[PDB]
Protein backbone atom coordinates (compact mmCIF):
# COMPACT_ATOMS: atom_id res chain seq x y z
CA UNK A 1 0.00 0.00 0.00
CA UNK A 2 1.32 3.34 -1.26
CA UNK A 3 0.34 6.70 -2.18
CA UNK A 4 -0.24 7.96 -5.77
CA UNK A 5 3.26 9.46 -5.94
CA UNK A 6 5.48 6.27 -4.80
CA UNK A 7 5.76 2.59 -6.33
CA UNK A 8 6.79 -0.55 -4.38
CA UNK A 9 10.23 -2.27 -4.58
CA UNK A 10 10.24 -5.74 -3.71
CA UNK A 11 13.99 -5.72 -2.62
CA UNK A 12 14.07 -3.01 -0.26
CA UNK A 13 10.16 -3.77 0.93
CA UNK A 14 9.25 0.08 1.17
CA UNK A 15 7.87 2.58 -0.73
CA UNK A 16 9.94 4.66 -3.35
CA UNK A 17 9.30 7.42 -4.22
CA UNK A 18 8.37 8.14 -7.90
CA UNK A 19 10.32 11.30 -8.36
CA UNK A 20 13.42 9.87 -8.17
CA UNK A 21 12.33 7.87 -11.61
CA UNK A 22 9.92 10.29 -12.94
CA UNK A 23 12.92 13.26 -13.74
CA UNK A 24 15.03 10.03 -15.02
CA UNK A 25 14.90 7.24 -17.86
CA UNK A 26 11.31 5.85 -17.93
CA UNK A 27 9.84 5.82 -14.95
CA UNK A 28 7.89 2.25 -13.75
CA UNK A 29 4.52 1.81 -14.74
CA UNK A 30 2.68 3.38 -12.08
CA UNK A 31 4.47 6.27 -11.71
CA UNK A 32 3.25 8.04 -15.05
CA UNK A 33 0.70 9.90 -13.45
CA UNK A 34 3.01 11.83 -10.70
CA UNK A 35 5.36 12.74 -13.73
CA UNK B 1 28.18 0.41 14.22
CA UNK B 2 25.26 -1.93 12.33
CA UNK B 3 26.90 -5.42 12.60
CA UNK B 4 25.28 -8.82 11.34
CA UNK B 5 27.57 -11.36 13.02
CA UNK B 6 27.09 -14.87 11.90
CA UNK B 7 28.05 -17.91 14.29
CA UNK B 8 27.22 -21.62 14.06
CA UNK B 9 28.09 -23.06 10.60
CA UNK B 10 31.22 -25.74 10.09
CA UNK B 11 31.60 -29.48 9.24
CA UNK B 12 29.27 -32.22 8.74
CA UNK B 13 28.54 -35.50 6.32
CA UNK B 14 25.78 -35.85 4.10
CA UNK B 15 22.19 -35.65 5.35
CA UNK B 16 23.07 -34.06 8.78
CA UNK B 17 21.48 -31.06 10.00
CA UNK B 18 23.20 -27.34 11.08
CA UNK B 19 21.51 -24.65 12.49
CA UNK B 20 23.34 -21.08 11.77
CA UNK B 21 22.33 -17.71 13.53
CA UNK B 22 23.38 -14.17 12.73
CA UNK B 23 22.73 -11.88 15.44
CA UNK B 24 22.28 -7.80 14.41
CA UNK B 25 22.92 -4.85 16.80
CA UNK B 26 23.01 -1.17 15.53
CA UNK B 27 19.98 -0.97 13.96
CA UNK B 28 16.34 -1.80 14.00
CA UNK B 29 16.54 -5.80 13.02
CA UNK B 30 12.39 -6.07 14.11
CA UNK B 31 11.28 -3.63 11.14
CA UNK B 32 13.18 -5.06 8.25
CA UNK B 33 13.83 -7.44 5.89
CA UNK B 34 16.73 -10.20 6.40
CA UNK B 35 17.27 -13.38 3.99
CA UNK B 36 19.92 -15.38 3.03
CA UNK B 37 22.74 -16.02 0.25
CA UNK B 38 25.23 -18.67 0.10
CA UNK B 39 28.18 -18.48 -2.17
CA UNK B 40 29.95 -21.92 -3.28
CA UNK B 41 33.95 -21.52 -2.82
CA UNK B 42 35.04 -19.64 -6.29
CA UNK B 43 31.03 -18.99 -7.25
CA UNK B 44 28.50 -17.11 -7.70
CA UNK B 45 25.59 -15.76 -5.16
CA UNK B 46 22.61 -17.67 -4.53
CA UNK B 47 19.54 -15.92 -3.15
CA UNK B 48 18.57 -18.71 -0.61
CA UNK B 49 15.24 -17.13 1.23
CA UNK B 50 13.61 -13.73 3.34
CA UNK B 51 11.36 -13.65 5.47
CA UNK B 52 9.37 -10.40 6.65
CA UNK B 53 9.36 -8.76 10.42
CA UNK B 54 6.51 -10.26 11.65
CA UNK B 55 6.86 -14.02 10.16
CA UNK B 56 3.96 -14.46 8.70
CA UNK B 57 5.38 -14.72 4.91
CA UNK B 58 8.53 -17.02 4.59
CA UNK B 59 9.91 -16.92 0.85
CA UNK B 60 12.00 -19.77 -0.16
CA UNK B 61 13.81 -20.99 -3.21
CA UNK B 62 12.15 -24.16 -4.76
CA UNK B 63 15.35 -25.88 -5.59
CA UNK B 64 15.87 -25.41 -1.85
CA UNK B 65 12.49 -26.20 -0.50
CA UNK B 66 12.51 -29.34 1.95
CA UNK B 67 16.33 -28.26 3.00
CA UNK B 68 16.15 -24.89 4.69
CA UNK B 69 13.88 -23.49 7.26
CA UNK B 70 14.07 -19.82 8.06
CA UNK B 71 12.74 -17.97 11.61
CA UNK B 72 13.39 -14.91 12.89
CA UNK B 73 13.89 -14.22 16.96
CA UNK B 74 12.67 -10.14 17.15
CA UNK B 75 13.29 -10.83 21.07
CA UNK B 76 17.12 -11.37 20.61
CA UNK B 77 17.34 -9.39 16.74
CA UNK B 78 18.61 -12.46 15.71
CA UNK B 79 18.23 -14.41 12.12
CA UNK B 80 18.11 -18.08 11.84
CA UNK B 81 18.35 -20.93 9.12
CA UNK B 82 17.49 -23.77 10.38
CA UNK B 83 19.39 -26.31 7.35
CA UNK B 84 18.39 -30.58 7.02
CA UNK B 85 19.39 -32.76 4.51
CA UNK B 86 22.42 -31.24 2.93
CA UNK B 87 24.58 -32.77 0.40
CA UNK B 88 27.90 -31.49 -1.39
CA UNK B 89 26.14 -29.26 -3.58
CA UNK B 90 25.18 -27.17 -0.56
CA UNK B 91 28.49 -26.22 0.54
CA UNK B 92 29.03 -22.54 0.47
CA UNK B 93 30.22 -19.51 2.41
CA UNK B 94 26.03 -18.33 4.02
CA UNK B 95 26.14 -14.58 3.93
CA UNK B 96 22.73 -13.23 6.02
CA UNK B 97 21.99 -9.53 4.63
CA UNK B 98 19.19 -6.74 5.46
CA UNK B 99 17.61 -4.62 2.62
CA UNK B 100 15.40 -1.55 3.56
CA UNK B 101 14.26 1.80 3.13
CA UNK B 102 13.93 4.03 5.41
CA UNK B 103 15.52 8.39 6.05
CA UNK B 104 14.57 8.59 2.70
CA UNK B 105 17.71 6.53 1.71
CA UNK B 106 18.15 2.63 0.75
CA UNK B 107 20.25 0.99 3.14
CA UNK B 108 21.74 -2.74 3.01
CA UNK B 109 24.03 -4.22 5.67
CA UNK B 110 25.26 -8.05 5.71
CA UNK B 111 27.25 -10.49 8.08
CA UNK B 112 30.71 -12.02 7.42
CA UNK B 113 29.85 -14.92 6.51
CA UNK B 114 30.25 -18.87 7.94
CA UNK B 115 31.91 -21.31 5.78
CA UNK B 116 29.61 -24.88 5.97
CA UNK B 117 31.25 -27.94 4.58
CA UNK B 118 29.21 -30.70 3.33
CA UNK B 119 31.36 -34.08 3.08
CA UNK B 120 31.97 -37.33 4.18
CA UNK B 121 35.25 -37.01 4.60
CA UNK B 122 37.42 -36.99 7.65
CA UNK B 123 39.07 -34.03 9.48
CA UNK B 124 43.20 -33.97 9.05
CA UNK B 125 45.74 -31.67 9.78
CA UNK B 126 48.23 -30.37 7.04
CA UNK B 127 51.41 -31.98 6.65
CA UNK B 128 54.02 -28.98 6.24
CA UNK B 129 57.21 -29.08 4.04
CA UNK B 130 60.06 -26.31 3.68
CA UNK B 131 61.32 -25.16 0.05
CA UNK B 132 64.68 -24.95 -0.30
CA UNK B 133 66.13 -21.52 -0.43
CA UNK B 134 67.30 -21.02 -3.98
CA UNK B 135 70.52 -11.53 -6.50
CA UNK B 136 66.98 -12.28 -4.92
CA UNK B 137 66.35 -15.44 -3.61
CA UNK B 138 62.77 -17.18 -2.52
CA UNK B 139 61.90 -19.85 0.00
CA UNK B 140 58.34 -21.28 0.70
CA UNK B 141 56.23 -23.21 2.69
CA UNK B 142 54.24 -26.54 1.55
CA UNK B 143 50.79 -27.13 2.87
CA UNK B 144 49.99 -30.20 1.78
CA UNK B 145 47.18 -32.86 2.58
CA UNK B 146 44.16 -31.24 4.63
CA UNK B 147 40.48 -31.36 5.43
CA UNK B 148 38.35 -29.18 5.51
CA UNK B 149 39.28 -25.52 4.58
CA UNK B 150 40.42 -23.35 5.90
CA UNK B 151 44.21 -23.14 6.80
CA UNK B 152 46.21 -20.08 7.72
CA UNK B 153 49.63 -19.19 6.95
CA UNK B 154 52.23 -16.13 8.41
CA UNK B 155 55.72 -15.93 8.65
CA UNK B 156 57.11 -14.45 12.45
CA UNK B 157 54.17 -14.39 13.74
CA UNK B 158 52.96 -11.39 10.96
CA UNK B 159 56.72 -9.47 11.15
CA UNK B 160 57.56 -10.18 7.43
CA UNK B 161 54.07 -9.46 4.85
CA UNK B 162 57.03 -7.85 2.01
CA UNK B 163 56.46 -10.19 -0.77
CA UNK B 164 54.86 -12.80 1.08
CA UNK B 165 52.48 -14.59 -1.04
CA UNK B 166 49.75 -17.51 -0.14
CA UNK B 167 48.08 -19.02 -2.86
CA UNK B 168 44.68 -20.45 -2.87
CA UNK B 169 44.26 -24.16 -2.23
CA UNK B 170 43.74 -26.13 -4.83
CA UNK B 171 41.43 -29.57 -3.90
CA UNK B 172 43.75 -32.61 -4.72
CA UNK B 173 42.51 -36.18 -6.51
CA UNK B 174 42.47 -36.94 -2.92
CA UNK B 175 39.75 -34.54 -2.35
CA UNK B 176 42.59 -32.85 -0.06
CA UNK B 177 43.74 -29.86 -0.24
CA UNK B 178 47.06 -28.17 -0.84
CA UNK B 179 48.61 -24.66 -0.89
CA UNK B 180 51.41 -22.88 -0.97
CA UNK B 181 53.21 -19.85 0.96
CA UNK B 182 56.30 -18.16 -0.79
CA UNK B 183 58.25 -15.08 0.03
CA UNK B 184 61.08 -13.10 -1.50
CA UNK B 185 64.01 -12.24 0.69
CA UNK B 186 67.10 -10.51 0.04
CA UNK B 187 69.71 -12.91 -1.22
CA UNK B 188 72.48 -12.31 1.19
CA UNK B 189 69.95 -12.44 4.26
CA UNK B 190 69.90 -16.11 4.78
CA UNK B 191 73.16 -16.61 6.95
CA UNK B 192 71.88 -14.00 9.28
CA UNK B 193 68.11 -13.87 9.71
CA UNK B 194 65.62 -16.61 10.43
CA UNK B 195 62.24 -17.53 8.61
CA UNK B 196 59.39 -19.57 9.97
CA UNK B 197 55.99 -20.12 8.64
CA UNK B 198 53.52 -20.83 11.20
CA UNK B 199 50.65 -22.91 9.91
CA UNK B 200 47.21 -22.69 11.52
CA UNK B 201 44.58 -25.41 10.90
CA UNK B 202 41.38 -24.17 13.47
CA UNK B 203 38.90 -27.47 12.06
CA UNK B 204 41.78 -29.80 12.80
CA UNK B 205 42.92 -27.43 16.31
CA UNK B 206 47.02 -27.69 14.55
CA UNK B 207 49.67 -25.88 14.32
CA UNK B 208 53.11 -26.10 12.92
CA UNK B 209 55.81 -23.87 13.08
CA UNK B 210 57.99 -24.88 10.50
CA UNK B 211 61.75 -23.23 10.13
CA UNK B 212 63.12 -22.53 6.56
CA UNK B 213 66.62 -22.96 6.13
CA UNK B 214 69.28 -24.31 3.40
CA UNK C 1 14.25 -19.47 -13.08
CA UNK C 2 15.30 -15.89 -14.83
CA UNK C 3 18.73 -16.47 -16.19
CA UNK C 4 21.06 -13.03 -16.05
CA UNK C 5 23.68 -13.57 -18.35
CA UNK C 6 26.17 -11.04 -17.18
CA UNK C 7 29.31 -10.52 -19.54
CA UNK C 8 32.48 -9.64 -20.33
CA UNK C 9 33.27 -12.18 -17.88
CA UNK C 10 36.96 -10.57 -16.74
CA UNK C 11 37.51 -6.71 -17.99
CA UNK C 12 40.55 -4.92 -18.14
CA UNK C 13 40.94 -1.37 -17.89
CA UNK C 14 43.51 1.65 -15.96
CA UNK C 15 42.23 3.79 -13.22
CA UNK C 16 40.54 7.23 -14.30
CA UNK C 17 39.19 5.69 -17.28
CA UNK C 18 35.84 4.00 -18.40
CA UNK C 19 33.90 1.25 -17.37
CA UNK C 20 30.41 -0.45 -18.87
CA UNK C 21 29.13 -3.58 -17.50
CA UNK C 22 26.15 -5.72 -19.08
CA UNK C 23 23.60 -7.93 -17.91
CA UNK C 24 20.80 -9.48 -20.22
CA UNK C 25 18.06 -11.11 -18.61
CA UNK C 26 16.39 -14.12 -20.02
CA UNK C 27 13.14 -12.54 -19.62
CA UNK C 28 11.69 -9.06 -19.58
CA UNK C 29 12.27 -8.27 -15.60
CA UNK C 30 11.19 -4.71 -15.87
CA UNK C 31 13.11 -2.12 -14.05
CA UNK C 32 13.88 -4.57 -10.89
CA UNK C 33 17.90 -4.94 -11.52
CA UNK C 34 20.40 -4.53 -8.77
CA UNK C 35 24.14 -4.32 -9.26
CA UNK C 36 26.46 -5.49 -6.06
CA UNK C 37 30.69 -5.24 -5.88
CA UNK C 38 32.30 -8.44 -3.63
CA UNK C 39 35.71 -8.12 -3.10
CA UNK C 40 38.11 -10.76 -2.21
CA UNK C 41 37.15 -12.17 1.57
CA UNK C 42 34.16 -9.52 2.27
CA UNK C 43 30.94 -9.77 1.44
CA UNK C 44 28.58 -8.03 -0.87
CA UNK C 45 28.71 -5.20 -1.12
CA UNK C 46 25.02 -3.49 -2.71
CA UNK C 47 25.25 0.01 -5.54
CA UNK C 48 22.39 -0.30 -7.39
CA UNK C 49 18.37 -1.07 -6.34
CA UNK C 50 16.13 -0.05 -9.19
CA UNK C 51 18.44 0.28 -11.91
CA UNK C 52 19.53 3.21 -11.46
CA UNK C 53 18.72 4.03 -8.31
CA UNK C 54 21.74 4.23 -6.40
CA UNK C 55 22.46 3.16 -2.45
CA UNK C 56 23.53 5.54 0.25
CA UNK C 57 27.39 6.11 -0.05
CA UNK C 58 27.87 4.98 -3.05
CA UNK C 59 29.71 7.55 -5.42
CA UNK C 60 28.33 9.12 -8.47
CA UNK C 61 30.81 7.76 -10.77
CA UNK C 62 28.72 4.29 -10.34
CA UNK C 63 25.58 5.23 -13.14
CA UNK C 64 23.45 2.37 -13.80
CA UNK C 65 20.63 1.80 -15.99
CA UNK C 66 18.82 -0.56 -19.02
CA UNK C 67 15.36 -1.44 -18.52
CA UNK C 68 13.16 -4.86 -19.71
CA UNK C 69 16.42 -7.31 -20.58
CA UNK C 70 19.28 -5.46 -21.12
CA UNK C 71 21.02 -3.60 -18.12
CA UNK C 72 24.46 -1.38 -17.62
CA UNK C 73 26.82 -0.58 -14.99
CA UNK C 74 28.81 2.05 -16.15
CA UNK C 75 31.90 3.13 -13.97
CA UNK C 76 32.46 6.75 -15.20
CA UNK C 77 35.80 7.43 -14.00
CA UNK C 78 37.69 4.68 -12.06
CA UNK C 79 39.63 4.27 -9.04
CA UNK C 80 41.77 1.94 -6.97
CA UNK C 81 39.03 0.67 -4.81
CA UNK C 82 36.62 0.18 -7.46
CA UNK C 83 38.54 -3.08 -8.83
CA UNK C 84 36.58 -6.16 -7.61
CA UNK C 85 33.76 -8.65 -8.50
CA UNK C 86 30.39 -7.15 -9.72
CA UNK C 87 27.15 -9.18 -10.08
CA UNK C 88 23.97 -8.16 -11.30
CA UNK C 89 20.58 -9.35 -10.13
CA UNK C 90 17.30 -9.55 -10.64
CA UNK C 91 14.34 -9.41 -8.15
CA UNK C 92 10.71 -8.99 -10.46
CA UNK C 93 10.15 -12.96 -10.20
CA UNK C 94 11.18 -15.31 -7.35
CA UNK C 95 13.28 -16.25 -6.80
CA UNK C 96 16.06 -13.66 -6.95
CA UNK C 97 18.85 -14.47 -9.69
CA UNK C 98 22.02 -13.47 -9.87
CA UNK C 99 24.67 -12.76 -12.83
CA UNK C 100 27.90 -15.22 -13.29
CA UNK C 101 30.42 -12.07 -12.49
CA UNK C 102 31.91 -9.47 -14.44
CA UNK C 103 35.58 -8.73 -12.56
CA UNK C 104 37.60 -5.83 -13.52
CA UNK C 105 41.40 -6.17 -13.12
CA UNK C 106 43.81 -3.03 -13.16
CA UNK C 107 45.74 -2.73 -16.49
CA UNK C 108 49.24 -1.85 -15.92
CA UNK C 109 52.68 -2.24 -17.69
CA UNK C 110 54.32 -5.30 -18.58
CA UNK C 111 56.09 -7.42 -15.77
CA UNK C 112 58.74 -10.33 -16.44
CA UNK C 113 58.25 -13.15 -14.02
CA UNK C 114 60.84 -13.81 -11.36
CA UNK C 115 61.54 -17.78 -11.75
CA UNK C 116 61.97 -20.16 -8.72
CA UNK C 117 62.19 -23.75 -8.64
CA UNK C 118 62.01 -25.79 -4.93
CA UNK C 119 62.71 -29.42 -5.30
CA UNK C 120 61.26 -31.74 -2.65
CA UNK C 121 62.56 -31.24 0.89
CA UNK C 122 63.99 -34.58 2.51
CA UNK C 123 60.92 -34.48 4.73
CA UNK C 124 58.79 -34.97 2.13
CA UNK C 125 60.98 -37.97 0.88
CA UNK C 126 60.09 -39.98 3.90
CA UNK C 127 56.54 -39.56 3.29
CA UNK C 128 56.36 -41.45 -0.17
CA UNK C 129 55.62 -38.00 -2.10
CA UNK C 130 56.94 -35.47 -4.13
CA UNK C 131 56.17 -31.77 -4.91
CA UNK C 132 58.30 -30.02 -7.26
CA UNK C 133 57.54 -26.26 -7.01
CA UNK C 134 58.11 -23.70 -9.27
CA UNK C 135 57.12 -20.14 -8.55
CA UNK C 136 56.93 -17.23 -10.70
CA UNK C 137 56.07 -13.84 -8.89
CA UNK C 138 55.64 -10.90 -10.07
CA UNK C 139 54.53 -10.36 -13.56
CA UNK C 140 51.57 -8.66 -15.55
CA UNK C 141 49.17 -9.97 -17.12
CA UNK C 142 47.72 -13.00 -15.79
CA UNK C 143 48.68 -15.01 -18.99
CA UNK C 144 51.91 -16.87 -18.19
CA UNK C 145 52.90 -20.34 -19.21
CA UNK C 146 54.74 -23.06 -17.03
CA UNK C 147 55.39 -26.22 -18.10
CA UNK C 148 57.55 -29.19 -16.65
CA UNK C 149 60.26 -30.88 -18.40
CA UNK C 150 61.89 -33.99 -16.61
CA UNK C 151 64.92 -35.24 -18.38
CA UNK C 152 63.07 -32.55 -21.33
CA UNK C 153 60.26 -34.64 -21.02
CA UNK C 154 57.88 -32.51 -21.46
CA UNK C 155 54.80 -33.78 -19.03
CA UNK C 156 51.26 -33.49 -19.22
CA UNK C 157 48.23 -34.00 -16.68
CA UNK C 158 49.96 -34.40 -13.36
CA UNK C 159 50.78 -30.39 -12.55
CA UNK C 160 48.52 -28.11 -10.73
CA UNK C 161 48.67 -24.44 -10.35
CA UNK C 162 47.23 -22.08 -8.21
CA UNK C 163 47.47 -18.24 -8.45
CA UNK C 164 47.21 -15.24 -6.06
CA UNK C 165 45.09 -12.25 -6.96
CA UNK C 166 46.44 -8.62 -7.73
CA UNK C 167 48.62 -7.18 -5.06
CA UNK C 168 47.70 -4.01 -3.77
CA UNK C 169 50.70 -2.05 -4.21
CA UNK C 170 52.24 -3.18 -7.58
CA UNK C 171 48.94 -4.95 -8.72
CA UNK C 172 51.15 -8.08 -9.55
CA UNK C 173 50.53 -12.00 -9.48
CA UNK C 174 52.30 -14.48 -8.72
CA UNK C 175 51.84 -18.25 -9.45
CA UNK C 176 53.12 -21.89 -8.28
CA UNK C 177 53.08 -24.86 -10.26
CA UNK C 178 53.63 -28.10 -8.41
CA UNK C 179 54.65 -31.15 -10.30
CA UNK C 180 53.22 -34.27 -8.18
CA UNK C 181 55.14 -37.36 -8.83
CA UNK C 182 55.83 -40.71 -6.59
CA UNK C 183 58.86 -41.00 -4.61
CA UNK C 184 60.09 -44.00 -6.83
CA UNK C 185 59.87 -42.07 -9.86
CA UNK C 186 61.02 -39.18 -8.46
CA UNK C 187 64.55 -40.86 -7.43
CA UNK C 188 64.58 -42.13 -11.59
CA UNK C 189 65.17 -38.89 -12.99
CA UNK C 190 67.64 -36.11 -12.19
CA UNK C 191 67.03 -32.94 -14.22
CA UNK C 192 63.61 -31.24 -13.14
CA UNK C 193 62.96 -28.03 -15.18
CA UNK C 194 60.44 -25.57 -15.24
CA UNK C 195 60.29 -23.46 -18.35
CA UNK C 196 58.54 -20.09 -17.95
CA UNK C 197 56.77 -18.06 -21.21
CA UNK C 198 55.51 -15.14 -20.85
CA UNK C 199 55.13 -11.34 -23.02
CA UNK C 200 57.87 -10.20 -20.83
CA UNK C 201 60.21 -12.28 -21.70
CA UNK C 202 61.74 -12.29 -25.43
CA UNK C 203 62.65 -15.82 -24.91
CA UNK C 204 61.12 -18.56 -22.79
CA UNK C 205 63.16 -18.79 -19.35
CA UNK C 206 63.96 -21.83 -18.13
CA UNK C 207 65.59 -23.24 -14.44
CA UNK C 208 66.44 -26.27 -13.40
CA UNK C 209 68.10 -28.62 -11.09
CA UNK C 210 69.91 -32.13 -11.14
CA UNK C 211 68.50 -34.44 -7.88
CU1 LIG D 1 56.48 -11.09 -4.88
CU1 LIG E 1 60.33 -42.24 -15.27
Amino acid sequence: QCSANEYFDSLLHACIPCQLRCSSATPPLTCAAYC
Amino acid sequence: EVQLVESGGGLVQPGGSLRLSCAASGFTFSRYWISWVRQAPGKGLVWVGEINPSSSTINYAPSLKDKFTISRDNAKNTLYLQMNSLRAEDTAVYYCASLYYDYGDAYDYWGQGTLVTVSSASTKGPSVFPLAPSGTAALGCLVKDYFPEPVTVSWNSGALTSGVHTFPAVLQSSGLYSLSSVVTVPSSSLGTQTYICNVNHKPSNTKVDKRVEP
Amino acid sequence: EIVMTQSPATLSVSPGERATLSCKASQSVESNVAWYQQKPGQAPRALIYSASLRFSGIPARFSGSGSGTEFTLTISSLQSEDFAVYYCQQYNNYPLTFGAGTKLELKRTVAAPSVFIFPPSDEQLKSGTASVVCLLNNFYPREAKVQWKVDNALQSGNSQESVTEQDSKDSTYSLSSTLTLSKADYEKHKVYACEVTHQGLSSPVTKSFNR
